[PDB]
């Protein structure tokens, strides 16, 4: 009765647990997947995985899950559930029709392409380029990654991208600013983390809360929060003014310091312990110990950037941190990451084709007239980048122009973007809302034509490249069939384009013609990458890999420090002075903050049985003596209420005491509130929901969210279902 | 003939439950029920934080007060140092979870006790438990405790300090914990209240 | 104090199992009285001897009704292997060879008061086993010593208590000189208990607890109170010891 | 395994001591039956409240020439504080107040019924504290629960042996019990102990605690055999208990 | 207010029982008892030898089974965290020998019983206990356990690890063993044969 002494069929795979896309092998008896692994030979995995990809598999057979598409019920509203079983065909007529109807009668720009998942490609880098919107958005940029891209961007002229090139195995001294590694739990970065960890690497960690990176580091400073930038300002001023940084690299590689050592000369460790709380002492200490490990010492960036708005900021003087340790393209620090070779599937150009950072003309000398509407939020913030939540005033106001219709594929639309009422005020108005993707959660249920995408271990995936020192292709094959009536992505992605007469996009019949294809030009055949899965190349990660070859790889020249040009030339000043002391939380209140639960990828996970019997609800950290003086333990539940009133499911309050008072934490992704997904429905409180305002960064497109404040009522514990009880259901595969 | 065992350096266990996930997916546990968990704990106040991420699983104990306590004979410990159930024998009476001291044994749905199993069914193919081979932070080792190229014997070695559950018990527990964060040893919730 | 999944740390003898441990007191204390009645001749000891048939086989019956493994027919075992370290097993072959040899008695054949002492045997047998199948666990704090102590006292107090309801003239002494020792222990009980210990099973029972213990000060006022008080002090204490001691604890 | 001078772990309580354990023993359950004596109104309450007095007196008399303070005289802060959590505390007072309450039961003064309920709780305070007085120290693993279980029991097999020896015909029947009782717990003792510790106490006595037991057995055989053999048993076990439990032992 | 304590550095201790000598000295200490002495145990064989030293003595355990155990009122703990007794209150009943996990107790030939005081004479007068002072490798350090100054709280804050004799017992010793030896902690006879 065991899956593994009985039929089993392995394929490689790819870990659609989160964005990391670790290389895996699907173990699956039958159209189960019972187990599935890392595997060495790819990069990412290289025989491990973490929690959530060993649980992954459970959503496809997750009861449910969704099964069959789906149209609202005419004269039904939005909100209410009602919706009938639509055959993929009525289901995908309805939807080219309406999205004619508002072609024909606002443009294609009034279409806006949400997404994320790998799948995005069709939904949201290629399918709304064919069509012609330029309001395609990631959740991944504006509400992630977005600061460090751009400074990323500004400061050398490359990407930190999707697999963070940090050299950490070399690395002697890692200093770390929010980036709570091991409640992250990126496989790859863990491992290296832990392998750092293992080979003497000494870790310092910065963050209010005393979190699992900080538990393994060998000093945690818990800076007031907002207040990094003072200190790394301060760590600027220590490494320029005692002279510590490395000369001939920043000699060699980098244009424009004379800006930046006059820029700092008033950040000093004094001056940052003022805002910082980080005793002087401690801020030069620090500077001084990464400077003794020079071109060994890194700041990793973190990824979730986007923190109290003038995010690009405290990016941009980290990373002329890293500069100054002279560790950019060293070992110890950060390897030079290529993206590898495979060639696309050839077609004609898109009616819009992006650029993404590479700038001198970021987003004014680049987007105007040329295809035609530009990105909804083109005046926003300087960068060029696309902000998922400024696409959603024009579905309101219709202003800059107006946004009916918006696809939401594989993207948590009230728990991936803040505001949420807004976000809901902004489907109403649609003329369209579709919604693909794998559970029932309730931004899905709003839609007007649902469509269930098959679950990665069903469906075929275009590769997956990802830059690193060696770059490597990967492919995830099914291993079973999609389930229930059920499709692929690049399958709807296709007959959408059929339907909207995008047919010259979609030349290839099938993917296994569209995965040779690409496949033949390295010299390969999709039966042979099914038999390796990942396919790595060579790649360049050095400094001197480049220079011996006469090249070096950044913006502009060199490396741009406290630099890049037409920002300084027009909109905005060039530097990291932002240290903008935070506004602090009102009395009463807390700094809300929020992160990730080992366990837990996002919100599409609660529902999991496997994973939510690991995490059945996330917990508010309240340092000890606050909880004491409100009124509370241990066992107590608490509903957060934020400066705006809004009220989160009661949460278990954790007093345990790796929290500045100042702060209060809670796991991202609960609270969810979705009838359909029995168990994710009523459990604990959902950041997203108390996250009502952000500071956008003017640069990048960032919506700064720890910017929410938070009081606690306490709460009755509250009645649920048992979790157990509802993750027995059996699967029945129908 | 080989005794086998299993260390987990906490100094590097960040406590993400991959090896407890790892092995519900592998040894279809049940919901409800656990070959393996993490326990973390938290010793406190600011500059003297220390934080215990601890997985717990049977430690299959070289002097397991489970097997003894078994009426059946379901309940018996491997001539490597295995303490399986045997299923087929067991009356789910219980007195085994009653004398487990780690909490390690369960009533699986389908009416006989389990717990973590070493993963035996892998060992005999030759391969390592689920629980240590997805373990993306390296801690967790395994082998023959008597054979000193064994991972967990070399890790042993290398261990600045090596510690067990309940050792006041009697049992030998054979899963070491290595390298504890705190000073005074792992974490005990009397230490606490 | 946080986990992700969580210690199996449930209660693993539920209310069942407790009430199996009271009946198997009274199953194993009649099997006392009867062979005994038989020993000395008594007129009753037939009377007493199908009682603990059925005392016995009600528990054996609870015994395998209350087990998830009751359809699995995996019982047989405990009568196919040898397990002398085992409490539960020494329960099974002392219920079972002391059910065959009261059979034998009640069907008059075989043979006679010889085989009540065979009965003695596994009568003790039976009334030491659950007590040591607690006492057993060192890891369990609550599950001391006593237990091993507490529960044969116990099951006479259930047995005695049984015969004097039963009237039986012998009965009601034995039964207050043993409730007085059962009550007395159960009262020292826990001042035995390590201080944390006998917190947890303060707050745990305890007024149950003393309340079981008031109670059973029955035995020693009127009739027709006394058994039943001293019968349900017994069982109190019993089915609570069982219920309360389930923990590991730290 | 090597010291430079040496950890004090010898014994502290000699085969004194275990006298006076013995001896309290007798002194505590004598008062008991004068105290039901009283309590039914048999006739023979008042020789054996003259006996409990003496064997109280005999008792504080070896406790105090077996004391090394015994000319130090500071037993006087026995007596002038309050110390509850102390079972020799507890056993001080108790046998105390029970002489001074057994004292006027004899010279028909300050009441008699209101005494003799005293003299019954007072008794119940000194049987009651040498087994605590053991079993509190819970680092010593030979002195677990069962030793407030123990030597309760054991208290009274050797007043109701010394009783049936006395003639008093109510106690050897109780005598019996009480040592069926007692025996079947001080078997299932060694099975209650950690390994270690039972294989402590089997190397360092057992063949005398098995002799203990088997004796004991002589107090179901011939009739005036039973005092002498249930005394013995319940003496030896008392006085093997407090002389092979004092080990810390790893 | 001060919460005593002890610590010794088990690195550094060499077993010269210099502290014992020096308190017998000091103390008086008759004969055949002793408030001091040393342990020494070796753990393994050839290529991972180990020797731990360990000075035992009253360790004025925080939460002393000791002192409840006293019927007079003879033995008692101070405020400031001494395990002490009045020898004017002492029957020499030994109920606090029973009582002490850690045979730091005796009858002194005088009719009461004794055992290390913490140099209470000396503490009283401002000095640290006569085995702090002689003791060439100042491997112990003596003060109060809240004083982030003194020498006890100085020691325990550098260790590398911290132990405590019995600790499942539950009294919290006030006399921490620095940086023992072996792995696995302070040695057992237990984990000997
Ligand atoms: N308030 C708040 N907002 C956040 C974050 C936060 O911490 N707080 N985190 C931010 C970050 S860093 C990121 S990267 C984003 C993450 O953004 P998201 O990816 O939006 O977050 P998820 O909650 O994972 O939801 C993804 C959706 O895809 C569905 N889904 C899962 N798998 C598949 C699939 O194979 N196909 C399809 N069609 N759908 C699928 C899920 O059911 C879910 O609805 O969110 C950002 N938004
Ligand atoms: N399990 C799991 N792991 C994941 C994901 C997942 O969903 N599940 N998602 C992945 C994705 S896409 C992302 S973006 C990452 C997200 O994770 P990261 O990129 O690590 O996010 P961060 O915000 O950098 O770090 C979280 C920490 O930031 C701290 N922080 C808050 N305010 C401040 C401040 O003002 N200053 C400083 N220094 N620190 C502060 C919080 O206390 C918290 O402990 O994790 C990834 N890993
Ligand atoms: O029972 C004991 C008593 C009661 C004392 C002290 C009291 C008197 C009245 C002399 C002890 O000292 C003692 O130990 C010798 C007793 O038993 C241990
Ligand atoms: C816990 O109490 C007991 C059991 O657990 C249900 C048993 O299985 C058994 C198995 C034995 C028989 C005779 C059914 C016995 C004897 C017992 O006492
Ligand atoms: S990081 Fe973990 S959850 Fe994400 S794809 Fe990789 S294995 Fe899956
Ligand atoms: S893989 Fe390692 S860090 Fe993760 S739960 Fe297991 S032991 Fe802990
Ligand atoms: S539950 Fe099964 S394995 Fe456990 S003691 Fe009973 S028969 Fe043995
Ligand atoms: S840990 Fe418990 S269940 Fe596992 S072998 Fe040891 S005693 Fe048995
Ligand atoms: S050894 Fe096997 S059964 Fe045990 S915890 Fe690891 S994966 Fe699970
Ligand atoms: S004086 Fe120093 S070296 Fe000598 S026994 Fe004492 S602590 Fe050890
Ligand atoms: S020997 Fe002295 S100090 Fe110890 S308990 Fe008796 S009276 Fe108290
Ligand atoms: S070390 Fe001994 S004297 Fe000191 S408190 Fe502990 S038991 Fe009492
Ligand atoms: S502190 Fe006092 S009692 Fe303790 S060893 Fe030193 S001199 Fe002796
Ligand atoms: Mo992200």
């Amino acid at each position: 009765a065991p899956w593994y002494a009985q039929e089993v069929k392995s394929v490689y795979q790819i870990c659609e647990g989160c964005f990391w896309r670790c290389g895996i092998v699907a173990h699956a008896v039958g159209n189960r997947v019972y187990k599935v692994e890392g595997y060495e030979a790819n990069p990412k995995s290289r025989g491990r995985l973490c929690p959530r990809g060993q649980g992954a598999p459970q959503t496809t057979y997750d009861p449910d899950r969704l099964k069959r598409p789906l149209i609202r019920v005419e004269g039904s509203q939005r909100g209410e559930g009602k919706y009938r079983v639509a055959t993929w065909e009525e289901a995908l007529d309805h939807i080219a029709k309406k999205m004619l109807e508002i072609r024909e009668k606002y443009g294609p720009e009034a279409i806006a392409f949400f997404g994320h998942g790998t799948g995005d490609y069709w939904f949201v880098d290629f399918l709304p380029a064919a069509w012609g919107s330029p309001n395609a958005a990631k959740p991944s940029v504006s509400l992630c990654t977005a600061p460090r891209e751009v400074a990323s961007q500004w400061v050398f002229g490359r990407p930190i991208g999707g697999h963070e090139p940090i050299d950490w195995e070399n690395a002697r001294y890692i200093v770390l600013i929010g980036h709570h590694i091991g409640e992250d739990t990126h496989n790859t970065q863990l491992q290296d983390f832990a392998l750092a960890l293992k080979n003497g690497a000494k870790v310092v960690v910065v963050d209010p809360r005393f979190s699992t990176a900080a538990a393994k580091a060998h000093r945690w400073l818990p800076i007031k929060p907002g207040t990094d930038t003072a200190l790394l300002l301060a760590w600027i001023h220590v490494l320029i003014y005692e002279d510590l940084y490395d000369k001939e690299y920043v000699a060699k590689y980098t244009v424009g310091f004379e800006e930046l050592k006059a820029h700092v000369k008033d950040f000093t460790p004094e001056w940052a312990e003022k805002h910082t709380e980080i005793p002087a002492q401690v801020i030069r200490e620090v500077a001084r110990e990464m400077a003794a490990h020079k071109p060994r010492a890194v700041l990793p960036p973190t990824r979730h950037n986007v923190w109290y708005g003038d995010d690009t900021y405290r990016v941009m003087a980290l990373l002329y941190v890293n500069v100054l340790l002279g560790n950019y393209g060293r070992p110890g620090g950060f390897y030079i990451a290529q993206s590898p070779y495979l060639e696309k599937y050839p077609l004609p150009p898109l009616p819009l084709e992006p650029a993404a950072g590479g700038c001198s003309g970021p987003s004014g000398g680049d987007h105007e007239p040329e295809g035609f509407k530009p990105r909804a939020d083109k005046g926003k913030f300087f960068a060029r980048s696309t902000a998922i939540q400024e696409l959603i005033e024009p579905m309101i106001t219709g202003e800059p122009y107006p946004i009916k219709g918006l696809f939401a594929y594989g993207i948590n639309l009230f728990h991936s973007i803040p505001n949420v009422p807004r976000t809901k005020e902004a489907l109403k108005n649609l003329d369209l809302y579709v919604a693909i993707d794998v559970l029932p959660q309730e931004h899905v249920m709003w839609a007007d034509v649902i469509l269930p995408e098959a679950t990665y271990l069903e469906r075929y995936d275009d590769f997956v490249l990802v830059a690193h020192k060696t770059p490597f292709i990967q492919l995830r094959t099914p291993a079973h069939e999609p389930l229930f009536d059920t499709k692929p992505g690049w399958w709807i992605a296709r007959e959408l384009g059929l339907r909207l007469g995008l047919e010259q996009y979609f030349p290839w019949k099938t993917i296994e013609e569209y995965l040779e294809t690409r496949l033949q030009s390295l010299g390969l055949d999709l039966e042979t990458m099914k038999g390796m899965g990942t396919l790595v190349q060579r790649g360049k990660p050095w400094l001197e890999d480049w220079e011996k070859e006469g090249r070096l790889p950044f913006g502009t020249a060199s490396g741009k420090i406290e630099l890049y040009c037409q920002r300084f030339k027009e909109a905005g000043h060039q530097p990291l002075p932002v240290f903008t002391p935070p506004e602090e939380p009102p009395e009463g209140f807390y700094r809300l903050l929020y992160g990730r639960s080992p366990v837990h990828t996002f919100a599409r996970t609660q529902n999991n049985w496997v994973l939510m019997e690991m995490d059945p609800e996330n917990e508010v950290w309240i340092h000890k003596e606050e909880a004491k003086r409100l009124g509370l333990k241990e066992g107590d539940y608490v509903m957060l209420v934020n400066q705006d009133g809004v009220k989160e499911g009661p949460v278990r309050v954790k007093p345990t005491a790796r929290i500045r008072k100042d702060c209060v934490y809670i796991v991202h992704g609960f609270g969810h509130k979705a009838p359909l997904m029995r168990l994710a429905h009523g459990r604990g409180a959902s950041d997203n929901y108390l996250q009502t305002r952000y500071k956008l960064d003017p640069i990048s497109g960032g919506a700064g969210l720890r910017v929410n404040f938070v009081r606690l009522e306490k709460a009755e514990r509250p009645r649920l279902p048992s979790l157990t009880g509802l993750a027995k259901r059996p699967f029945d595969e129908r | 003939m080989p005794r086998y065992a299993m260390a987990i350096d906490l100094s590097l266990c960040v406590g993400c439950a991959a090896c407890a996930v790892a092995c519900k997916m592998e040894n279809e546990v049940p919901p409800g029920v656990f070959n393996l968990w993490i326990r973390e704990r938290e010793v406190g106040e600011y500059p003297n934080l220390v934080v215990e991420f601890r997985p717990e699983q049977c430690l299959h104990c070289e002097n397991p007060p489970c097997v003894p306590v078994c009426p059946t004979g379901a309940s018996y410990q491997t001539k490597d140092g295995l303490v399986l159930v045997d299923p087929k024998k067991c009356i789910a009476c219980g007195a085994c979870i009653a004398a487990c001291p780690y909490d390690a044994r369960y009533l699986h749905p389908a009416g006989y006790v389990s717990k973590c199993t070493f993963c035996a069914h892998r060992l005999e193919k030759g391969k390592v438990p689920a629980c240590v081979e997805t373990c993306p932070t390296y801690c967790r080792t395994f082998g023959d405790l008597e054979d000193p190229e064994s991972p967990v014997a070399k890790a042993l070695k290398a261990a600045e300090r090596v510690d067990v559950l309940r050792p006041e018990q009697g049992t030998r527990p054979k899963l070491f914990y290595l390298n504890a964060p705190s000073k005074k040893g792992l974490t005990r919730e009397s230490e606490v209240h | 104090a946080e986990f992700y999944g969580l210690p199996n740390a449930q209660e693993f003898w539920h209310w069942t199992n407790a009430l199996h441990f009271v009946l198997v007191g009274l199953a194993g204390g009649v099997a006392l009285l009867a062979a005994l009645l038989h020993l000395k001749g008594d007129a009753e000891a037939r009377r007493y001897t199908l009682y603990a048939l059925m005392l016995i086989a009600l528990d054996l019956f609870i015994l395998w009704a209350e087990s998830p493994a009751r359809f699995r027919f995996t019982h047989i075992w405990l009568f196919l292997s040898f397990h002398p370290t085992s409490p539960i097993w020494w329960g099974a072959w002392g219920l079972g060879l002391g059910f065959l040899t009261g059979g034998l008695l009640y069907l008059g054949k075989g043979s006679q008061r010889a085989l009540a002492w065979a009965l003695l045997v596994f009568s003790l047998v039976a009334l030491s086993y659950p007590g040591l199948a607690l006492a057993v666990n060192l890891n369990r704090p609550l599950w001391n010593g006593l237990m091993a102590g507490l529960f044969p006292l116990t099951a006479l107090v259930l047995a005695l208590g049984l015969a004097a309801l039963l009237k039986s003239p012998w009965a009601l002494f034995p039964l207050r000189v043993l409730a007085g020792a059962s009550l007395l222990l159960a009262l020292l009980y826990p001042l035995t208990l390590p201080p944390e210990a006998r917190g947890h099973l303060l707050e745990e029972a305890g007024f149950w607890y003393g309340l079981f213990l008031l109670l059973g000060l029955g035995t020693f006022w009127q009739e027709r109170l006394a058994p039943w008080a001293g019968l349900l002090a017994a069982a109190g204490l019993r089915a609570l010891l069982v219920l309360a001691g389930q923990w590991q604890g730290l």
